[PDB]
């Protein structure tokens, strides 16, 4: 039943491998100029992912945990 | 205020009595919702998903999954019920009810200044005594068809309508007896639960064979073969490409024709092997070949097979390999290097059924199949889902009964007897754990209470009638759901799985003990 | 235009306020888990930001699940993690001790004593505590299984698994004993890699056991293979058993009619050759970390060989240790020594609705799996954490056979010894020495507080008892709130655990007492 | 004291957008009201005097019809109970083909009377048991109400008379002509073998000339054109090919490797010569029509035009299979010339224009064949769609007649007789289930009531007349549509008969849906969230 993601469960258990010091948190941007001068700077080789949210609305905490 | 809030300002903390109150309230809410599920007299619930899918059910675990709950303690109870369903397949509603009643009875004494540790100690002592009594009360018995029928009825009647339960009992018991080997563990994968959506709910039945959800892909294939040889194979009869980037080079159209003709020789060799085997096996028109292939078959091979009067199916399920090798009796082949007549299955009837755009193939009249299929019929999707859940519960119950010859009388009789045994054992417990033992007994008493309430009778009056009858007579009298009078569960035919009761006791006691000892709930992962 | 020397977001805090804040943060971190110490500890519920629930009274898990902003709290959490990794026990004890020492240091810091004097006094006291702890220790015969079981019991009476104590102790002792290995003159335990804990929700806890082998969540590739082999000869592999592309670009060019069929037949013949090379050793089970082709399955099946594919590397190493095999990545180089004989039974059985593969009759196995059956996932997670604590304590005892009285006896004895030693200093630094000496009483005090008895009366009685000569083993019965002699109660802890706890707490206090200026807000500049 | 907090327990643990309904008033009565509303929406389109409804779906596509199943499927019903009743109606449509409106009306009436019974004091279990008993009684009674049988399906007149009733409810004005068309189409199909295939009847909708100009063609019509220059064949020799009409190519990858000048010069000549040889080999078998399921190569088209070969390209494989069935050819996978047993034959193939659309016709002279098609004309697309729906209803009625040949009087005669007999039985039954049995009997009155309401007369007078007449014993008497005053007449002479199997299945499905709706006691709806489709 490969259509039902046999490995999904096992990927979930060994995704719980924080191991090292704490688990940190996603970077929070509180200024538009901060966003602009962090995206403009930094090496372009690696990918930058940004999450847009508003407090209270559902569909946010799950994304942050992911 | 709290230390966590001092470190993490936006942290939610419930401390001391607050955490215990929160947990007990959540358990009480879950129990209040799931009370009406218990017993054949329980009420159906309609569950509508976000997309609008409709599901009618009475299963406790199914209801828990579809309940729109966002509570931690409810999540823990749901995980416990999920484990209970996974291992035994029954008792989820009883699991939740017993957990909630245990927590409520424990709170009844904790609110009087008692420490939860003493209540947990009493719970452990009562669990030990109750397990001893359950071992003392079970009815060890070699199980013929009658006892299995009774157990399957006791489950399916609680799950579905009475007439549907009557049909499903024969279906499930016959299927289990068909696939059961002597002194061997029962493999439930060998019973295929296929659902079709055209007939009424009472037309579901058992086929001593196999049913496939796909049919022949060539319009010229035979639609019904009387005497069939089954060739179960896992060989890709469709076209394949070289692993090493082959490519073709030619200088003229004739060379292109030659290369095109010569590119299918590899597959044509396998097809020729199959054709030669069929010709050698049967030279007349009496018999026939059905070729079930786990991998695809290209149209050229389909045409080549059809010209020889061979019906073939492609893209079958992996479990169907074992199902066919056990039902028809052949050998699943991953290659045709050395194929012999003795590796061919047999089937006394193979025919194809069309339903709308869906296509089905029946493999019937097997000699002595070790793998049967349970065909589910109904006019609605939700009806099919309900019947599927009920059949799962019945199959699990029958398998559990077969596993150990002991069976426990139902209708709450064993709960009442265990409650009286615990009450009598209470003086032997030293200290204030007698309160915990009493709470455990009262919590165990919830099942007859809920059964009587669902049946519509008075709760306390029925319970005291049952208890008085059991005390004066010593028999295992349960709650009759038509009159409310005491009734002997064993004689009537209300049976319960011993493994289900043992798992209920163990899991309920463990989770209640763990919850009672929780004094703080924290969510401090943010910021 | 606001021209500044430093950036706008840079904030600098300095003075006695910084020391007070650090000490208060450490105190509050201690107060987080102050109630989770002793046999009468109460468990806590942690709501994981990923959606899970963690129910435990282990200090390290609770402190790990908490996200904090004050960097002193981060230091304390790192202290908890270090103590957990080094010895596996005493997390709550070390956190509480660090908090108490920082409190008694803040005492003097409020006066006009420089922190360096406190640091020197703390280091002297640490040396004296190490000396006294070594002095009051006793040796242990590791051969006596009863003493080892008693030690593990003392280690696990404070956890939820305490209700099943003999079972857990036997499981941990057997696992640790059979994972013990020695090769090339080097002795190792390696609880992390081998001695796997596999938890399957359902069943009952008393059904949990440690297998004389390895169990994996895998099934046979083809149903026709045997699911029950009496005395298997196991062969392990890494390389796939399927035709694969070469490393270099190897495009072909077909101009003849029979080259396509020849290519496909050559692929089939290569697979057959690999299978024949495997078969030449006449094994019964073939385990591969990677895929096994259907044709390979057929060729193995023709030789009556059970094949299992797609196994994790850690599981394959565990199987190799259990059955005494060697993983071979090239079948043509398979040797007789590589064939794994020593497994006494292989059996694939269905648990619940999912197949499991057992290799569970090995003679002299150097790896094992622990099968946990329980109510649900969270209960089994807590049980696994308790088992980890038990195994860590057992390995600590095996490495160092020294024991120290527990239940507050060690702390009180060390405090009395340091108090007596401090009587002959006559220096400005004797006061912090005495203060950090009596700061060790927080462990008996916490035990009494969690028990529920009166703290002041019991603690005074315990101090009076310890002022006598031969009373180093007098501690607090954490269940009844009475003074007992722990050579009678039987609570003992490894000397390594106590030494690590004391060292880590003292150096946490030292590290947090050297700070008097906090600057924050600057970029990483990476 | 200004706000009422949520009750502790399940009420507080509920999600944000979720809704919970429990008890009689909150759940069962509301479900009954929703089902009654759905039945009310569909009620007015029942019987010959039913009214078409312009229904516009979310895709802004207009549907005008009185088919209950189509109306229900074109409405995004939101209430789960009405969803269940719609599922029952669709199941009835799939199983039989006609009777969806009967299912919906009967379910609505049953649920309304169940609500009344619950209000007067009965329990849900008692009502469900009473309905099950009454449904079993009705299924027992139904075989005794059969008036006549089909007794012949190869005849045109008898089949037309049988099919007139089914397609009289839809397109009431002109039912004889449509009955004749569908009768001819079904009689051409349905060979001596008893098996009848509904899919063998094709419908082609060509606009322009009014529905009275429709006809039946023994063959197929494709709204396409001919690729080649030939547009008419009189002794058709179709040679169907499932492969593209082009030289085949390698499946992995083919590159023309040229190493000398002569190969480069001769490649195109050789390829063209090979194409010509293949096409001439095809033509030498006497084939003059070629039907291909793939693309047509330019050189292949030229060489086919050279040898006077008609080219027809079918885009869909289903059309290719249907043409093979209706001609007698085998879908070849290569350009090899067809052998005699694979050789397709037809009486005439030509290119014709009907209205303003060019069509290719495969016409059989004989009144027989595997597949027959109905060329539908009309002045509007929606009108032709309604005629197609009526044709589907008639064909399904013919299929049911093939399966079961028994017929019962229509126009409310069967419903009134069933109600009378079930009421008579319910009096003899003691206990509390007699009320449920009597209400089940009364629920049958919704059919004659709907017919009378749609016809424009007083329903009460019609129902009283029907009860009286059935009281003497004329059990084949229903209301007269062609009358401005409430009146009744015998349906056997009028030939207003509906299939017994349809009535049986419709009653079973309606009762099952009503009972299943009644069984529900609690509803836990989730937040609708998204769900684009
Ligand atoms: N016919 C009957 N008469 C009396 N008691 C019954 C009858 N059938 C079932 N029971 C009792 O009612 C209970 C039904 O439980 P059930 O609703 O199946 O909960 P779960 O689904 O959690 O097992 C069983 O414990 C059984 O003992
Ligand atoms: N039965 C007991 N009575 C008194 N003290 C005990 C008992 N069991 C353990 N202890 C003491 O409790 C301490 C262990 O506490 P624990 O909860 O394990 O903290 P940690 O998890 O940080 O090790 C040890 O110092 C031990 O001496
Ligand atoms: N000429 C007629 N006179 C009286 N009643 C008729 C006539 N033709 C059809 N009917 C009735 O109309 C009903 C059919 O209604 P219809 O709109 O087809 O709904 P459904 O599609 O659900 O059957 C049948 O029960 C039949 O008795
Ligand atoms: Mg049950
Ligand atoms: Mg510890
Ligand atoms: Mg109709």
């Amino acid at each position: 039943f490969l259509q039902q993601y046999r490995k999904q469960r096992m990927e979930e258990m060994r995704q719980q491998l924080h191991k090292g010091p704490q688990f940190k948190q996603v970077f929070e941007i509180s200024s538009g100029e901060g966003f602009l001068d962090m995206i403009d700077k930094e090496q372009k080789s690696i990918v930058i992912m940004v999450h847009i949210y508003e407090d209270g609305i559902p569909g946010t905490e799950a994304m942050n945990g992911c | 205020m709290a230390a966590v809030k001092t470190l993490n300002p936006k942290a939610e903390v419930a401390r001391a009595q607050a955490a215990l109150a929160v947990n007990i309230s959540a358990a009480r809410g879950l129990q209040d919702v799931l009370r009406t599920n218990l017993g054949p007299k329980g009420t159906m619930k309609m569950l509508v998903s976000g997309a609008g899918d409709i599901k009618l059910t009475k299963d406790g675990n199914v209801l828990l999954h579809e309940m729109q709950i966002q509570h931690p303690t409810a999540s823990l109870i749901a995980k416990v019920a999920t484990a209970q369903d996974d291992i035994t397949g029954d008792g989820t509603t009883s699991n939740v009810l017993i957990i909630g009643e245990l927590l409520k009875q424990a709170d009844l004494y904790i609110s009087e200044g008692l420490h939860p540790r003493i209540i947990t100690e009493g719970f452990e002592a009562a669990k030990e005594k109750a397990l001893q009594f359950l071992e003392e009360v079970k009815v060890s018995r070699e199980m013929d068809r009658e006892t299995l029928i009774d157990v399957a009825r006791t489950s399916l009647r609680t799950k579905v309508h009475a007439e549907l339960a009557d049909v499903l009992t024969e279906a499930v018991v016959d299927s289990i007896l068909a696939i059961k080997k002597q002194d061997e563990p029962i493999d439930l994968f060998m019973i295929e639960i296929m659902e079709m959506k055209h007939k009424s709910e009472t037309d579901t039945s058992l086929i001593r064979g196999l049913v496939l959800d796909h049919g022949a892909r060539h319009p010229d294939m035979k639609k019904r073969v009387e005497d069939a040889y089954i060739l179960t194979c896992n060989v890709s009869l469709e076209y394949e490409k070289t692993e090493v980037n082959s490519g073709f080079f030619y200088k003229s159209a004739e060379e292109r024709e030659k290369l095109v003709k010569a590119e299918r020789k590899f597959i044509e060799d396998r097809v020729k092997k199959i054709i030669e085997l069929k010709r050698k096996v049967c030279g007349d028109s009496d018999k026939g070949f059905v070729v079930i292939n786990q991998k695809g078959i290209d149209p050229f091979s389909l045409d080549a097979l059809s010209k020889e009067g061979i019906v073939a199916l492609r893209r079958a399920k992996r479990r169907n390999m074992e199902r066919l090798t056990l039902a028809c009796g052949g050998v699943a082949l991953n290659s045709f290097d050395d194929l012999s007549p003795d590796c061919l299955g047999h089937a006394g009837l193979v025919y194809e059924y069309t339903l709308g755009e869906e296509k089905f193939t029946f493999i019937e009249k097997c000699n002595n199949p070790r793998s049967v299929t349970l065909l589910i019929k109904g006019p609605n999707k939700h009806t099919l889902t309900q019947i599927k859940d009920a059949v799962r519960d019945g199959l699990r119950a029958v398998k559990n009964a077969i596993d150990d010859g002991c069976v426990v009388p139902g209708a709450g009789a064993v709960e009442v007897a265990m409650a009286e045994a615990l009450i009598k054992h209470k003086p032997s417990v030293k200290g204030r754990a007698q309160l915990g033992v009493q709470a455990f007994a009262d919590a165990l008493l919830i099942i007859p209470k809920v059964l009587a309430q669902n049946s519509g009778f008075d709760l306390q009056e029925t319970l005291v009638k049952i208890q008085a009858e059991h005390s004066e007579s010593g028999q295992l009298v349960g709650v009759d759901l038509n009159t409310g009078e005491p009734m002997v569960a064993a004689e009537v035919g209300v049976w319960d799985n011993y493994c289900v009761k043992k798992q209920l006791l163990h899991s309920c006691t463990v989770i209640a003990t763990n919850i009672l000892l929780v004094d703080e709930i924290m969510r401090a992962g943010m910021s | 235009r606001p021209v500044l020397v430093l950036s706008q977001n840079t904030k600098r805090e300095s003075g006695r306020k910084v020391q007070s804040g650090n000490i208060n943060a450490a105190k509050t971190i201690a107060d987080i888990i102050r109630t989770c110490l002793g046999p009468k500890s109460m468990m806590k519920m942690l709501l994981d930001p990923m959606g899970g629930i963690v129910m435990t009274n282990d200090g390290n898990a609770i402190l790990r699940e908490i996200q904090v902003q004050h960097p002193a709290a981060k230091s304390m959490i790192e202290i908890s993690r270090t103590q957990d990794e080094e010895v596996g026990d005493g997390t709550t004890s070390v956190i509480i001790l660090a908090g108490e020492m920082l409190s008694v240091a803040e005492h003097f810091l409020e006066q006009q004593m420089h922190p360096t004097v406190v640091i020197s006094a703390y280091r002297k006291a640490l040396d004296d505590m190490i000396s006294t702890l070594k002095k009051i220790s006793i040796p242990v015969d590791i051969s006596d299984s009863d003493m080892m079981l008693n030690i593990i019991n003392s280690s696990i009476t404070t956890k939820a698994i305490s209700r099943w104590s003999s079972l857990a102790c036997n499981i941990a002792l057997d696992a640790v004993k059979m994972v013990q290995f020695e090769e090339n003159g080097r002795k190792e335990i390696d609880i992390k890699k081998y001695a796997r804990v596999e938890k399957i929700p359902g069943g009952i806890i008393e059904d949990s056991c440690v297998l004389r082998g390895v169990m994996i969540n895998k099934d046979v590739t083809h149903p026709r293979m045997r699911r029950y082999i009496k005395n298997p000869r196991i062969v392990l592999l890494d390389s796939s058993l399927e035709y694969k592309k070469g490393e270099s670009q190897t495009d072909i060019e077909i101009t003849r009619e029979e080259d396509f069929t020849r290519i496909l037949q050559m692929e089939e013949e290569y697979i057959q050759q690999l299978c024949e090379d495997i078969i030449q050793l006449k094994p019964d089970v073939v385990i591969t970390e990677k895929g096994i082709s259907d044709l390979a399955q057929h060729y193995l099946m023709r030789a009556n060989i059970t094949a299992i594919r797609r196994v994790r590397k850690t599981d394959n190493n565990r199987i190799a240790r259990a059955c005494g095999a060697r993983i071979v990545s090239r079948p043509e180089e398979l040797r007789e020594d590589d064939v794994g004989t020593g497994a006494g039974l292989l059996e694939i059985k269905k648990i619940g609705d999912e197949y499991f593969t057992f290799i569970t009759d090995c003679k002299d196995p150097k790896a094992c799996t622990i099968l946990l059956r329980g109510a649900s996932k969270e209960i089994l997670s807590e049980v696994e954490r308790n088992l980890q604590d038990a195994m860590q304590v057992c390995r600590n005892v095996l490495l160092d056979p020294q024991l120290v009285p527990g239940g507050g006896a060690s702390e009180m004895a060390v405090a009395h010894a340091l108090t007596e030693k401090s009587k002959a200093m006559t220096g400005v630094e004797q006061w912090p020495y005495r203060a950090v000496a009596q700061a060790l009483e927080v462990i008996p005090r916490t035990l009494i507080q969690n028990c529920g008895a009166s703290t002041i009366r019991l603690l005074t009685s315990l101090r009076a008892k310890h002022t006598q000569e031969n009373c180093e083993t007098w501690g607090v019965n954490g269940e009844t709130g009475t003074l007992v002699d722990m050579k009678e109660l039987g609570i003992w802890e490894p000397l390594a655990v106590k030494l690590q706890t004391y060292k880590t707490a003292v150096e946490t206090a030292v590290l947090l007492l050297r700070i008097d200026d906090i600057v924050s807000g600057h970029k990483k500049k990476g | 004291a200004l706000h009422v907090p949520k009750a502790p327990g399940f009420a507080q643990m509920l999600k944000e957008g979720a809704k919970h309904f429990s008890g009689l008033e909150e759940a069962v009565y509301r479900n009954i009201q929703a089902c009654k509303e759905l039945a009310q929406t569909t009620r007015t389109a029942y019987g010959p005097n039913g009214m078409n409804k312009m229904v516009i779906n979310h895709l802004e596509k207009l549907f005008v019809t009185n088919d209950a199943a189509t109306i229900l499927r074109e409405l995004e019903v939101q209430h789960p109970a009405a969803k269940m009743i719609v599922m029952a109606s669709h199941m009835q449509e799939q199983e039989v083909g006609d009777g969806t409106n009967f299912v919906l009306v009967f379910a609505g009436a049953l649920l309304e009377l169940a609500e009344e019974l619950l209000r007067i004091g009965l329990s849900v279990s008692e009502v469900i048991e009473g309905y099950e008993i009454a449904c079993r009684k009705a299924h027992e009674i139904l075989p005794n109400l059969v008036c006549c049988s089909a007794k012949n399906l190869r005849d045109i007149d008898e089949v037309s008379s049988l099919l007139r009733t089914s397609i009289m409810s839809k397109q009431y004005g002109n039912e004889v002509f449509l009955a004749k068309l569908i009768a001819q189409a079904c009689v051409s199909i349905f060979p001596d073998s008893g098996h009848f295939n509904v899919d063998n009847i094709r419908v082609c909708k060509i606009l322009g000339s009014g529905i009275s100009s429709s006809s039946v063609l023994h063959g197929m019509v494709f709204k396409k054109e001919t690729e080649g220059d030939v547009t008419s064949v009189k002794d058709a020799k179709i040679a169907v090919y499932s492969c593209p009409f082009d030289g085949m190519i390698t499946e992995t990858k083919g590159t023309v490797l040229i190493k000398t000048a002569e190969e480069l010069m001769n490649f195109s000549k050789g390829e063209e010569n090979l194409m010509d040889a293949q096409v001439k080999a095809i033509a030498d078998t006497g084939a003059n029509v070629v039907v291909t399921g793939g693309k047509v190569a330019d050189m292949a088209l030229h060489y086919a035009n050279k040898y006077n070969i008609m080219l027809v390209r079918l885009n869909s494989k289903w059309d290719l299979r249907r043409l093979c069935k209706t001609v007698g050819a085998t879908a070849l996978p290569r350009l090899t010339p067809p052998v005699l047993e694979e050789m397709g034959h037809c009486d005439s193939v030509y290119l014709s224009e009907v209205g303003d659309t060019q069509v290719v016709v495969f016409k059989h002279e004989k009144e027989d064949g595997a597949i027959s098609t109905i060329v539908l004309r009309g002045s509007t697309d929606n009108l032709m769609d309604d005629i197609e729906r009526a044709v589907d209803d008639g064909v399904n009625t013919f299929k049911v007649l093939t399966r079961d040949k028994r017929l019962v009087p229509g126009g409310g005669a069967t419903e009134i007789e069933l109600a009378k007999q079930i009421t008579s039985y319910g009096e003899t039954c003691p206990g509390l289930e007699q009320y449920a049995i009597k209400k089940f009997a009364e629920a049958f009155e919704a059919i004659p009531r709907a017919l009378a309401e749609n016809s424009g007369v007083k329903a009460n007078e019609v129902i009283s007349k029907l009860y009286a007449v059935h009281q003497e014993g004329n059990k084949n008497v229903g209301l007269d549509i062609e009358a401005e005053v409430p009146a009744v007449k015998d349906m056997l002479e009028a030939g207003i008969l509906d299939t017994y199997l349809g009535k049986y299945w419709a009653i079973k499905l309606a009762t099952n849906a009503a009972v299943t709706v009644l069984r529900v006691d609690q509803i836990i709806m989730a937040k609708p969230a998204g769900g684009p489709k």
